[PDB]
RNA sequence: CGGUCCGGCCGGGAACUCAAAGGAGACUGCCAGUGAUAAACUGGAGGAAGGUGGGGAUGACGUCAAGUCAUCAUGGCCCUUACGACCAGGGCUACACACGUGCUACAAUGGCGCAUACAAAGAGAAGCGACCUCGCGAGAGCAAGCGGACCUCAUAAAGUGCGUCGUAGUCCGGAUUGGAGUCUGCAACUCGACUCCAUGAAGUCGGAAUCGCUAGUAAUCGUGGAUCAGAAUGCCACGGUG
């Protein structure tokens, strides 16, 4: 088969250690990976008064970053589910991995 | 924000999952096109208000959940604007820093 | 030239003639000219007189004149003597469809007297 | 070989494959009357090629996205600039004196708060 | 402007004719940000012009353009709470940007049924020295020369 | 307006009037319910209709029928500005 | 390049567009001239960009006993079979008037009809909801896909081509009112939005006065989001023409 992988996380250094751990869990476990690759970044936006009472010209903006990373995986060997499924990952990164 | 008005609000999300998103079948089911059109469909009217002037989410304000503000709500926190940037200068909102573009 | 509507239209097109008819508007115009068979570009001069009273057979299936005046007059009276809401607005000269009377009532309650 | 360029304007994009010899230009599968129904876009992606003069020497194979009419025609533009200086570079320094190996940076201004436009303020009143 | 004194924006060639000045002609007849349609109206009442009035086309419109230039205007200066009025030479520059928004803003006032006619009967009447466009330019020169003392 | 699926009335005005269909005529029926629609079922009736403090008594005549209550009990008194 | 049902749709390619990580680039650095052997100014080259490249964030000590005890917190005062608490209905939408901020107009650089081009940025699970069938229409029935560069919202409008109207209170304007409906919701009377038919006011460019804007700006044209069951001419964003 295939499998995919989809992480997510608000930083992009926290990410992209965490696609560099799992590119090399993946051939150091003897597998093809595909990828890996930068999804667009949806960015939230939201904006505020900052006053508690009037003067409604008066705001603040802020922002959400979501980065995504998309990894393929060609040769799914036994060696490689069980590396990949015990990973030390950080906090901030969402896995959600296709069949 | 009137301990009593958040004690209304705690009471009525509390009476809307009591009956609504179950007991939704009297209007969802037999007020619909096709041969419950006669009198069952009239009786399901007149049954859809017994249930409690409550139990409908429609009635639920969306107040904050710190100070139970009713206005300048956001639904992605669930806290008014006011907490939501007492909150997030402090660092506690992660990911939310300052927008500039 | 006249219709059954026994206003006396435009020597323009007939589909704007038909509008000068009380109670004819555009969307009625394109049906009377569509089922009377006669184009829409085509005025009322060109339109011999067999071609008229079809236009007048087709006129007389609506209440199209001064009929659907007192059709109209009745509606209002009827609300003016039922006590209703609607005939409290109507009888009085104020916005009836629930508009703000604060300000810009202006074409209900006609110019405005200091 | 294809010889190229990579032009834009507003928010367009045009990659640009010139081929030596004939004066076809086609656009999007389409040749240029087809598509640019304005003079004034007809001229601007014409313009690179008569002080470079082309008769019909270079078959000219295009596409473009995004923006509007003049975009996309200001990109062509940039885009072929770029794909004739790469077919000889001794085009350079006139090219540069007609203004057309500029990039145009004019992009829109962001809406700002409390603001109705970029710069557009409400009316004001002393009292 | 105190401080910065600036240079100036290059503007395209009329695409049918190569002309700058047309340019900036059908500039100051657009409206609205409407160039596809303002060269429409220039191009219809250029030919109109052109062919019913005699030809050679935009040699004709500087003939009719000669015709509004003015070449002495007045300028206000403030000394003691009276100002004068004071005669200056216009600026070449300044003297096609009059001309061209007299003759704008003279067909514009008319009651003619297209733009395009409206602004060619402006044309022809300024081609000959009458209508309004050149009116203005003589109520312009005739206030120059009455405040000529203050030269 | 409402659709054409079912108009409206409360429960407790149905029961009432029935009571007063077969019953007989009696003193004004006293209501909070503006929102329900005249039925033919009400004619020679007197519903008073609430109004924000009194009752208002309204005898129902036969063009009432598809009306609602609080149609005939105005709920803002006004005459004149000076 | 092969093949094709002529759609990147298949084989395939990693060039290009683009996506997002890393790096490079602009410093008065270089060349003249002016300058007090100065700091700095004018001009030129190269360059995608030149002198703060464009825009944003970033607001010193303080001023106005400026605003908020109704976001929250809090000193003092006051209420404690009520100034606390629950419920139905009404009200915040009243209307002789005056003012502020907007929207739509008074048309021909336009109105209407048919045909046909070119965007960006967003949102979505008690959600976004396609195809098909029914309805003039708002919508309804059935139901796929999508937690999303994949599916949906969602066919951008100004524009361009052709035809018509021919300067009128009009084929301009769409206020008001009558009738018939749809949807959301326990419930649209007071007091919702939208659709169809009919009605077709004022208004023909606005007194004294006054506002905004120095370039992708003004002007004009559409699109999206938050709030939200439903309910923008407001607010916050986005691109087109210019
Ligand atoms: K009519
Ligand atoms: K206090
Ligand atoms: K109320
Ligand atoms: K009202
Ligand atoms: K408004
Ligand atoms: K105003
Ligand atoms: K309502
Ligand atoms: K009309
Ligand atoms: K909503
Ligand atoms: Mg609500
Ligand atoms: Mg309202
Ligand atoms: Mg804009
Ligand atoms: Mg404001
Ligand atoms: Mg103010
Ligand atoms: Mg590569
Ligand atoms: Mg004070
Ligand atoms: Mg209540
Ligand atoms: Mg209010
Ligand atoms: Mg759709
Ligand atoms: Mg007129
Ligand atoms: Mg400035
Ligand atoms: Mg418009
Ligand atoms: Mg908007």
């Amino acid at each position: 088969q295939r499998i995919r992988i989809r992480l997510k996380a608000f930083d992009h250094r926290l990410i992209d250690q965490a696609t560099a751990e799992i590119v090399e869990t993946a051939k150091r476990t003897g597998a093809q990976v595909r990828g890996p690759i930068p999804l667009p970044t949806r960015k939230e936006r939201f904006t505020v008064l900052i006053s508690p009472h009037v003067n409604k010209d008066a705001r603040d903006q802020y922002e959400i970053r979501t980065h995504l990373r998309l990894v393929d995986i060609v040769e799914p060997t036994e060696k490689t589910v069980d590396a990949l499924m015990r990973l030390d990952l950080a906090a901030g990164v969402d896995v959600q991995i296709s069949l | 924000a009137k301990q009593s008005m958040k004690a209304r609000e705690v009471k009525r999300v509390a009476l809307a999952d009591k009956y609504f998103a179950k007991r939704a079948e009297l209007k969802a089911i037999i007020s619909d096109v096709n041969a419950a059109s006669d009198e069952d469909r009239w009786n399901a009217v007149l049954k859809l208000q017994t249930l409690p002037r409550d139990s409908s989410p429609s009635r639920q304000r969306n107040r904050c959940r710190q100070t139970g503000r009713p206005h300048g709500f956001l639904r992605k926190f669930g806290l008014s604007r006011i907490k939501v940037r007492e909150a997030a200068m402090r660092g506690e909102i992660p990911g939310l820093k300052k927008a500039s573009w | 030239a006249r219709i059954a509507g026994i206003n006396i239209p435009d020597h323009k097109h007939a589909v704007i003639a038909l509008t000068s008819i009380y109670g004819v508007g555009k969307t009625r115009s394109k049906a009377i000219l569509a089922a009377a068979g006669i184009a829409e570009d085509v005025k009322i001069s060109e339109l011999s007189e067999g071609q008229i009273d079809t236009l007048r057979d087709e006129v007389a299936k609506f209440v199209v004149e001064g009929d659907l005046r007192r059709e109209i007059s009745m509606s209002i009276k009827r609300l003016m003597d039922l006590g209703c809401y609607r005939g409290l607005r109507h009888r009085r000269g104020l916005p009836v469809r629930g508009q703000r009377t604060k300000t810009n009532a202006r074409t209900r309650k006609g110019p405005r007297k200091p | 070989n294809q010889y190229y360029g990579t032009g834009r304007r507003k928010s367009s994009a045009a990659r640009v494959f010139i081929k030596p010899g004939n004066g076809k230009i086609v656009i999007n599968q389409r040749s240029l009357e087809q598509y640019f129904g304005r003079e004034t876009a007809r001229m601007v992606v014409r313009q690179p090629l008569e002080l470079v003069d082309m008769v019909e020497k270079l078959d000219l194979y295009i596409t473009v996205k995004g923006g509007g009419i003049s975009g996309q025609a200001g990109a062509i533009r940039h885009g072929i600039t770029r794909a004739l200086m790469e077919y000889d570079e001794s085009l350079r320094s006139e090219l540069r004196k007609a203004g057309f190996v500029t990039r145009d940076a004019r992009q829109v201004e962001r809406k700002k708060v409390g603001l109705r436009k970029a710069r557009r303020r409400p009316q004001f009143s002393k009292r | 402007p105190r401080r910065r004194v600036i240079g100036q924006r290059k503007i395209l060639p009329d695409p049918k004719f190569g002309s700058e000045l047309l340019a900036k002609f059908v500039n100051i007849l657009m409206v609205d940000g409407k160039k596809s349609t303002a060269e429409s109206i220039v191009y219809s009442a250029l030919e109109t012009l052109a062919q019913r009035s005699g030809k050679s086309e935009l040699e004709a419109f500087e003939v009719a353009l000669e015709n509004v230039r003015p070449t002495v205007e007045v300028k206000s200066r403030r000394v003691g709470g009276s100002t004068y009025q004071v005669p200056v030479e216009v600026r070449p520059v300044r003297r096609n940007a009059l001309a061209m928004r007299w003759i704008v803003e003279a067909a514009r006032k008319r009651g003619d049924k297209s733009m395009a006619l409206r602004l060619a009967n402006e044309l022809s009447d300024a081609a000959e020295n009458k209508g309004t466009a050149v009116k203005k330019r003589e109520d312009v020169h005739r206030m120059a020369e009455a405040n000529k003392a203050f030269a | 307006r409402s659709l054409k699926k079912g108009p409206f009335i409360d429960l407790h005005l149905l029961k009432k009037v029935e009571k007063a269909v077969e019953s007989g005529d009696k003193k004004p029926l006293r209501t909070w319910s503006r929102r329900s629609t005249i039925f033919p079922n009400m004619i020679g009736l007197t519903i008073a209709v609430h109004n924000g403090r009194q009752h208002v008594p309204v005898f129902v005549t036969d063009e009432m029928v598809g009306h609602k209550l609080g149609e005939f009990a105005p709920t803002r008194t006004y005459r004149g500005h000076a």
